[PDB]
């Protein structure tokens, strides 16, 4: 929608230096980040979006919410591409990131890229998903790394969150073959995302 | 392509080692290059005493230098030249890759935004010194080791692989000279 | 131009030149990200000049 | 980088400041407070002139999960640069009762801003002991004779207090 | 033209000039931030300078005790002053220009001897 | 009339006094400036909790040397951590004179009094605190 604060989780792996998309995958994610930002700003300027990375081995904030895309872009320049996203820690930090804003008039939205085969225990992430729904937080899981060679565990979490809510989670499945990641997410709902009330 | 060079290795090796090579190729077609790094490590553990190890690596430098991980290549290079009984050849390979990073990181650091090529440079320098120690030019090896040590301590945080290789050349030098004392302390760092 | 012209109708086939152009679309998209990053950084920088020099101007 | 932290002199101003910020965020029941440490370095004595709080929310499910604002840090530093231009990042204070091994990962984060080796100054806000309420530590890399590789660990630094002439009076 | 599909290569010749002019713009701005850097350094050293205060010269007139010294300031009246651990007793001796503070009045450091402004004219006229 | 109508007894905290002295001492001989942050309870009890300094000038203390940028922005820093209160007044230093307001600072106090009529001015002597007694 609009009036929406979105946290980007960018996955940093070595499945993102692989040829999946012209050049490397990591180069595609940059264009994707900018595309998301500009959509949400153009509809309504009271939309701000920030970026956290899984760089290191414990996610670090690069940029808080901002209306300046040059800030999100400068911070992507600073990266470690040998780092490893852990999903369970990223959901918790993102929740706290959403609790750190300048005004609480904005919906809670997380858009997390997943570029690596997920190897975090299912049982824990059931519980995290059920925490989001009592905070009125939605989560939009873009899968193009788990399809490739891994069981589909993130699907079950999306169903868990679904309740009548202002913003409600979505599952977007992006093809892993070369069809231009940035074109694909642009065509998927990222501004026409509905609640479920 | 690469199949035709790879096939010659497939013939010489054991029939039980033949399926391994097929897997390397399978990953390359898919363009999964992390999977290919994993698959290459396997052959080197139980066959680096083969000359098939050397051949395999040579081809892979040519067709993979930004595709599989940068570290993996250089680490393979250390192993490769212990298997080469040639020292003139050893000097050539080392210098080709060292030159190749120099131009490469001018493009590569800005476009990705991050990957450091000075990590490979150290692993390479350690191998040069190692070669002079196998050649038994002990004056040349030593003075390259003094220069290298000053450089290592400048870098703030040292990956264990880099400093493991440094401590190997020091071990080799001291036991040629038969200084029992100098050997002993360097080797406690090497085992740690 | 030294590529994709009547020089390269002789040298190379024109359907390679049709795929060449869609690859120049790829790389100018990577270079377009890098240009806006360097503009944004000079916008932070100019105000850090003005910050320092105003102080000097009171003492002047 | 280097070890030059042989002595740490700490201004009394900073201790008093630390307790004030701890209460005005009202971090209790095992909540922590982290603020930057400003002051001199490249001297064997490390001079703790000033501190300022950074917004930092510390989790209660785990100790591995925290929020810290990186963008905040530069703004605080440029302002204080205008006051006196001998102040740089020299570390960060933790205000817990004692030492943690999740402070090691935070230490690494502040290594980015520093041109010294980050000082972890555990400012105790419990005033335990009749002696100093400060232990100091710096994160350093070692190998060890056990067979242990590339350890990061905190080595205690003896703590001392100095004050300026105006400060002392 | 040779081909009627060289009408489409006119469009790709156009992109070619664009892509080589964006390569020339990325190293232009990296040369213009390097200009903005020196000018940012040029003014940032002045900030460090403005926040520094001056010092007042004296010389060691006479040792008073251990830690107390008689100095004759170049203001002219003698004072009694302290020592930092920066100086030592054996680096101080009579007739040495020493700096003082102007609000603490402590010797921080030893200075070489004063030299008249007049006498540099004399060492630089032999022509 | 209808209140106590008397000037607050200024209770300066343990942190504050030291901070003003450190701030002023470094700038000696030149004049220093800054704000007092505090809270106003009873008709005559202002507890001054903290301070922050307003950057230096080349003409020393002036009404001009107030800069709204520095003041508000530094305030917004404290805002995020919840240690800001409200400006209860300001301090400045006369180390070349005794405790009393110079001709300039009276007009500065006038402006400050407009904004908030409990605005105090505190004169600090960092140069007569080389005694055992702090002159304030």
């Amino acid at each position: 929608m609009v009036l929406e604060a979105t946290v980007l989780v960018i996955d940093n792996s070595e499945y993102s230096r692989n040829g999946d998309f012209p050049r490397t995958r990591f180069e595609a994610q940059i264009d994707s980040v900018e595309f998301i930002f500009q959509a949400k700003r153009n509809s309504n300027p009271e939309n701000t979006v920030g970026l956290i990375s899984g760089a290191g081995a414990n996610p670090r904030v690069l940029s808080t919410f901002t209306a300046e895309f040059g800030k999100i872009l400068a911070g992507l320049h600073d990266t470690q591409i040998e780092g490893k996203l852990h999903m369970a820690t990223a959901l918790q930090i993102a929740q706290l990131t959403l609790k750190h804003r300048q005004n609480k008039v904005q919906h809670q939205r997380i858009v997390a890229f997943v570029c690596s085969p997920i190897s975090d225990s299912r049982d824990e992430l059931i519980r995290l998903a059920k925490t989001l729904k009592k905070n009125n937080v939605a989560v939009d899981i873009i899968n193009f790394g788990e399809i490739e060679q891994n069981t589909e565990l993130l699907d079950e979490f999306i169903a868990a969150v679904n309740n009548p809510q202002e913003e409600t989670s979505h599952l977007l499945t992006v093809t892993p073959g070369p069809r231009l990641l940035y074109e694909n997410i642009a065509s998927s709902p990222i501004i026409l995302e509905e609640g479920s009330s | 392509e690469i199949d035709t060079i790879l096939s010659t290795l497939r013939m010489e090796a054991d029939p039980s080692l033949h399926p391994l090579f097929e897997q390397f190729e399978k990953f390359y077609e898919e363009k999964l290059w992390f999977q290919l790094s994993e698959s290459l490590t396997k052959f080197f553990d139980d066959a680096k005493s083969t000359p098939l190890r050397l051949r395999l690596y040579d081809n892979f430098v040519s067709k993979f230098y930004d595709k599989i991980n940068q570290l993996s290549v250089v680490k393979y290079l250390l192993a490769s030249l212990k298997d080469s009984k040639d020292f003139d050849e050893s000097l050539k390979y080392l210098d080709d890759l060292k030159a190749q990073f120099q131009e490469l990181d001018s493009k590569k650091q800005r476009n990705n935004g991050s990957k450091d090529h000075g990590d490979g440079i150290l692993l390479i320098d350690s191998e040069i010194a190692r070669t002079y120690l196998l050649k038994n030019d002990l004056v040349k090896a030593r003075d390259l080791l003094d220069d290298l040590e000053k450089t290592l301590d400048k870098k703030d945080s040292i990956p264990l692989r880099i400093t493991n290789s440094f401590y190997s050349t020091n071990s080799q030098y001291f036991k040629f000279k038969n200084d029992f004392n100098s050997f002993y302390y360097t080797s406690l760092l090497y085992l740690s | 131009g030294d590529d994709e012209l009547d020089q390269e109708i002789l040298n190379l086939s024109t359907q390679e030149l049709q795929t060449r152009a869609k690859l120049l679309d790829n790389e100018i998209r990577i270079f377009r990200s890098e240009l806006q990053r360097l503009s944004h950084e000079n916008n932070v920088m100019l105000e850090k000049i003005k910050d320092n020099k105003e102080k000097i101007k009171n003492n002047r | 980088m280097s070890l030059q932290h042989e002595k740490v002199t700490i201004a009394p101003l900073v201790l008093l400041s630390a307790l004030d910020h701890y209460e005005r965020t009202q971090t209790k029941e095992n909540k922590r407070c982290v603020g930057v440490i400003l002051g001199d370095a490249n001297s064997s004595t490390i001079r703790v002139t000033n501190s300022f709080a950074l917004p930092f929310e510390e989790d209660e499910k785990n100790s591995d999960v925290w929020f810290l604002d990186h963008n905040y840090i530069e703004n605080m530093n440029e302002m204080c640069k205008k006051i006196n231009a001998k102040e740089k990042l020299i570390g960060w204070y933790h205000s817990g009762p004692k030492l943690r091994a999740s402070d090691l990962k935070i230490n690494e984060l502040f290594k980015k801003y520093t041109q010294n080796n980050p000082l972890l100054l555990i400012v105790d806000v419990k005033q335990q002991g009749v002696g100093l309420p400060t232990d100091a530590y710096v994160a350093i890399e070692q190998v060890k004779d056990d067979g242990t590789s590339t350890e990061k660990t905190f080595l205690h630094l003896p703590c001392t207090i100095e004050a300026e002439e105006a400060e002392e009076i | 033209e040779q081909e009627a599909h060289n009408k489409a290569l006119n469009q790709f010749k156009r992109k070619l000039l664009e892509h080589r002019r964006y390569d020339d713009q990325l190293k232009q701005r990296r040369q213009n931030i390097r200009d903005l850097e020196k000018l940012y350094d040029k003014t940032e050293n002045d900030i460090k300078a403005l926040q520094s205060i001056g010092q007042l010269i004296g010389e060691v007139m006479k040792e008073l005790s251990e830690e107390k010294y008689i100095v004759k300031a170049s203001s002219g009246p003698r004072y009694i002053v302290g020592v930092r651990n920066s100086v030592d007793r054996s680096k101080l001796k009579k007739g040495v220009r020493v700096t003082l503070d102007i609000t603490t009045l402590t010797i921080m450091r030893i200075l070489p001897r004063e030299t008249d402004p007049l006498v540099y004219n004399m060492t630089s006229f032999e022509q | 009339t209808g209140r106590d109508d008397t000037k607050e007894t200024v209770y300066i905290s343990s942190i504050a006094l030291l901070k003003m002295l450190k701030h002023g001492r470094a700038g000696v001989p030149m004049e220093v400036m800054g704000l007092m942050l505090g809270e106003f309870v009873d008709d005559y009890t202002v507890n001054v909790v903290d301070v922050f300094a307003m950057p230096q000038s080349g003409t020393g203390v002036s009404v001009e040397a107030v800069d709204d940028v520095f003041q508000a922005k530094m305030m917004d820093m404290l805002k995020q951590t919840g240690r800001d209160q409200m400006v209860v007044g300001w301090y400045h230093s006369h180390p070349g004179f005794g405790c009393w307001l110079s001709s300039v600072d009276v007009n500065t106090q006038k402006s400050f009094e407009q904004l908030n009529s409990r605005a105090v001015a505190v004169v600090v002597d960092p140069i007569q605190s080389v005694k055992g007694k702090v002159v304030i």
